[PDB]
């Protein structure tokens, strides 16, 4: 009948309008996220410069998302799929360093020792391509026991502890910015 | 309705002849046919009862010829022929917005333009419920005064921009500042176009209020008080700055000096608003 | 000729820029950095970073806290959280911050957490006043 | 110092320092630098 085709055509037109509206919203959010990522990417490169120079190689998993190995989730999507910590009411706002500071504080003050770790996050390759990768994360004991750390001057326990706390916070911030832009 | 179908068929032609007397005597006349769908129904019944060959929807083969010979008598006569005019405002009642029906298709193809009234806009309280994107006038800005054409070109462009950007931004928040500016300007213009019943308001007050709409003067007030601005600001320029209106009427347009004067008047009124 | 990277979550100041010398205020004392300085790490304190560009121009940046990483290749990566130019500072707000910090220290009483907050805000207030005056 | 001795990590200290840092800018940069939480 003609009325059934008209109703179906109107429904598909409404679906196309909704998807185009969400495309425009996602385009604005992606432009803002790329504008912030242009600043936040050298900051992450500077944070990774220390680990690149010391060549620390060799657990813990930090799964970045939105709404034996210990896995800590940042976002409701991993809890929907699957839980030491779950971040709720996230993704409606762009990430900041306060969020990365809260995540790193919760990881380090959890009381669970870890030697090596990775940050499972979606790095930004291009506009149409994003790659799920990981960034190595080392604790205080994994850094003090390294071979190259004897070449680094003025290192007591307090300095290295404070350094890995802030370096973890900076790496979580850099992964959050790249994951938000990729998403 | 209690009158016979021949009387309903004849009444538009009787009224057209009465209007054409004024047209041919140098006077100007406006005629309203409310509505031409009832005349087409009456002519369909007469043609069916006269054993004439029907066509689509049992209408005869000359309903188009019926409405075209009715509506071709509205004309602007030459100055050597008197200079008079007859203006036609036919009315078409459609069923569930079916524009593609036979009689609405014929009347749309005959006339010089259409004014679309929307049931959805009427039930939203938007009165008059004129669909701007569907309303066409082929005469266009040639049928306007200088001041009205000057402001309505910018108003039509801004409303077209608002119609383009408000489809995908019904409730979006993370948007550009330009899109939010276009949304705010379109909301001001749409609230400006609303009007009550039985209240025409002359060309001068209309030009003034939509000039205030397009120059960003109403971006600092709530849309719900925009009609209250119409209730007050025009009265202010009717009691404080009559010389500005006199200069506008003398020049016929809005000079940049009058633009500065009106900007100062608007700022002074909004300071006390 | 030292590769001095100075970034923050808000802004990026230098990205592998060649800098003659950087005066970092750290937790191990305010030390200066030159090419091939030493391979140390450091933890920033509320203070002023003085940057000596290759043309001889001297610029100043207030840093709240961050990490300083001088590597073997004479590359320095100071990464504060909120690094601003010292010219973009308010002395009156600094004095108000310091006064409110001392008020919080006095009103802390037996609250050790608010005592630590007051001490930290005292340090930031002193550093802000000295940077604005300096 | 007393920061680590009072069971407070360095990250909380940077948060306290930056929260007392963004307020030292009167005219226009206070709203631009603040990106909420």
């Amino acid at each position: 009948t003609l009325k059934a085709v008209s109703i179906r055509l109107k429904s598909v037109k409404n679906i196309q309008k909704i998807t185009q509206s969400m495309k425009m919203v996602s385009a604005a959010k992606y432009t803002k996220a790329e504008r912030e990522l242009r600043v936040a990417k050298p900051y992450g490169q500077g944070a990774m410069k220390f680990y690149e120079k010391t060549e620390l190689k060799g657990q813990l998993i930090i799964a970045i998302s939105s709404d034996d190995t210990m896995v800590i989730c940042v976002g409701d999507k991993i809890r929907n799929i699957l839980l030491a910590m779950v971040c709720n009411d996230f993704g409606r706002r762009p990430p900041v360093f306060e969020d990365a500071t809260k995540v790193a504080r919760a990881v380090l003050e959890s009381g669970m020792e870890f030697t090596n770790g990775k940050i499972v996050y979606n790095a930004f390759r291009s506009v149409v391509s994003f790659r799920t990768t990981d960034i190595p994360v080392f604790s205080k004991n994994a850094i003090e026991s390294a071979d190259s750390i004897a070449a680094y001057d003025s290192l007591d326990s307090d300095v290295i502890q404070s350094y890995v706390e802030y370096s973890l916070a900076s790496l979580i911030y850099y992964t959050m910015k790249e994951n938000a832009t990729s998403e | 309705a209690s009158d016979a179908a021949p009387l309903q068929y004849l009444a538009p032609y009787s009224g057209c002849a009465m209007g054409e007397f004024f047209r041919d005597n140098g006077k100007h006349a406006l005629i309203i046919y409310d509505d031409l769908s009832k005349q087409a129904v009456a002519y369909r019944q007469m043609s069916l009862l006269l054993r004439r060959p029907p066509g689509r929807e049992a209408y005869p083969g000359d309903v188009f010829y019926l409405h075209s010979r009715l509506l071709e008598r509205a004309a602007k006569m030459s100055e050597s022929n008197g200079g008079g005019s007859l203006t036609a405002l036919p009315v078409i009642e459609t069923q569930a917005g079916d524009v593609s029906a036979y009689i609405p298709t014929n009347v749309i193809s005959i006339t010089d333009g259409q004014i679309f009234l929307e049931t959805e806009l009427f039930y939203k309280g938007i009165r008059p419920a004129i669909n701007v994107g569907l309303s066409v006038s082929r005469v266009g800005s040639a049928a306007q005064t200088r001041a009205m054409k000057q402001v309505a070109g910018s108003m039509k462009l801004e409303l077209a921009q608002y119609r383009e950007v408000a489809a995908f931004a019904q409730f979006g928040s993370d948007l550009d500042a330009s899109t939010q500016q276009l949304l705010s300007r379109g909301v001001r213009l749409t609230e400006l176009l609303k009007q009550g019943q039985y209240v025409p308001m002359a060309i001068e007050d209309q030009v003034a209020i939509i000039y205030c709409g397009v120059r960003g003067h109403l971006d600092k007030v709530e849309p719900s008080k925009i009609t209250k601005f119409e209730k007050e600001f025009s009265q202010h320029i009717k009691t404080s700055h009559r010389d500005i209106l006199d200069t506008i009427a003398k020049e016929g347009q809005i000079s940049p000096d009058t633009d500065a004067k009106l900007k100062k008047v608007v700022t002074d009124f909004l300071s006390t608003f | 000729q030292m590769a001095f990277t100075f970034a923050a979550p808000s802004q990026v100041f230098y990205n592998n820029a060649n800098i003659r010398q950087v005066d970092v205020p750290s937790f191990s004392g305010s030390f200066g950095i030159l090419p091939a300085h030493v391979a140390t790490l450091a933890v920033l304190k509320p203070g002023v970073v003085t940057v000596y560009q290759e043309d001889g121009s001297t610029k100043k940046y207030f840093v709240s806290s961050g990490t300083v990483t001088v590597n073997d290749d004479s590359s320095v990566q100071v990464l504060a959280e909120e690094a601003v130019p010292v010219e973009n500072l308010d002395l009156q707000a600094a004095r108000d911050i310091l006064s409110k910090a001392q008020s919080d220290v006095t009103s802390a009483g037996a609250d050790m957490l608010k005592l630590a907050e007051g001490q930290i805000a005292v340090e930031v207030g002193e550093a802000l006043v000295k940077a604005a005056e300096g | 110092s007393g920061r680590r001795g009072r069971h407070v990590d360095f990250g909380a200290s940077v948060d306290f320092e930056v929260h007392m840092m963004r307020r030292a800018l009167k005219p226009e940069l206070r709203n631009e630098a603040i990106k909420r939480e």
